[PDB]
């Protein structure tokens, strides 16, 4: 119906933590066709968050059983065909969310956070794709993320400051991506440290609309840097 | 765990 | 379709967190017309616990928005159409469950407390409905949880000890049913604190298997006593 | 709130 209906209706979908509800809602504000606002993104980002996180916090569950029960041939097979099923749902979420940013979001991007905004999602829905790829895709997939990131990357650098959650929350998931795809702990620390140092030298910079979000994701930056130097 | 951004 | 095949996934449904499956597992054991186990059972109970205690609380989420917003037309309209929605999601589990209850769980219960068990479950569920009738409808659902749960009522006591968690399990529920749908406090009152008084006076009856089950139990019973005595 | 059995 009416973008403002939609983006209302999303709103309550919230609210009653039905996020597929909230996810179609917000796709089909998307497709209309019009840049979305902050709001509208947000509420976007936070309805596939929510829904792929369910699938990958399964698949996590499923994988592992599927591990420990070697040798016991029948329960084995149970697990990795649900696995499986998991997997296809995580997948057609995924590529749900890619095709947005493709066709809709990241074209329309006028404003340097937006595309940045959008960079590091297509980055953070590749890494999803990532964590469950094995064999011939996996390659493509990981770098298909790295390349989103990096872009996304060089862009913030230029464009906004460092205190700008944006760029932070980027910085965050980046870092965690050299973490756990790329394996490489080195280049993961130093990009969360370098995020969270510049940012702690530019507190004034803060406004009150950013002030939260920002103070959170330095705090998981540097929360990520204790973990990964222990 | 480790964290990534929230929503 | 082989049943220790389905009780499998149903467990690892429940692992996962996919309450959906879970219960689609179940319901196909169940159809398969033999009496179930108390582990079936309990898998059961379990599963439709929670698909219907997510649209009970998204229903009260959402009816608490239709009720702050009046006043306001456009907002308390959408919040009523997307209230009756999940209503709909919710009869249709309750109906679900009564169906199987009806063909299948009451019919087949071959002991005393397993037909308290389920009687007790028909109370719940047609309470369930009665939470979110309204009209011409309401009394017929509001009598049929009312008989389900006094035929438990007389059984258990019977039956069963008065420490056993499943006739404490039914005099909570049927006290809550006295107090929130017949709005009869005084009655709500006089069924859980009875039900506590007796597990006091015999708690020689209590057994290692299921004593934290009771206790935790009489806590309820007795909180709910303070709450509505306050 | 008031208590309901949690199964």
């Amino acid at each position: 119906m009416d973008k403002n209906e939609l983006v209302q209706k999303a709103k309550l979908a919230e609210q009653a933590e039905r996020y597929d509800d909230m996810a179609a809602c917000m796709k089909s504000v998307t497709e209309q066709g019009a840049e979305l606002s902050n709001e509208e993104r947000n509420l976007l980002s936070v309805a596939y968050k929510n829904v792929v996180g369910a699938r990958r916090s399964s698949w996590r569950v499923v994988s592992s059983i599927e591990q420990k029960t070697e040798g016991a041939e029948k329960k084995q097979q149970m697990a990795r065909e649900y696995r499986e099923k998991i997997e296809t749902e995580l997948r057609d979420i995924c590529n749900d969310v890619l095709s947005l940013l493709e066709k809709f979001l990241i074209p329309n991007a006028s404003q340097a956070e937006s595309k940045v905004f959008y960079l590091k999602m297509k980055g953070d829905y590749y890494r999803y794709l990532a964590e469950v790829a094995a064999g011939d895709d996996k390659k493509g997939i990981v770098d298909q993320s790295q390349q989103a990131y990096q872009e996304a990357f060089e862009i913030s650098k230029k464009e906004m400051q460092p205190t700008h959650p944006i760029r932070l929350g980027l910085a965050l998931n980046f870092s965690v991506f050299y973490y756990e795809i790329l394996n490489s702990p080195e280049k993961a620390c130093s990009l969360a440290k370098t995020a969270f140092d510049e940012a702690i030298a530019e507190l004034d910079t803060l406004s009150e609309e950013s002030y939260k979000d920002s103070t959170l994701i330095m705090q998981l930056l540097r929360d990520n840097l204790t973990l990964w130097t222990s | 765990s480790r964290n990534s951004t929230p929503g």
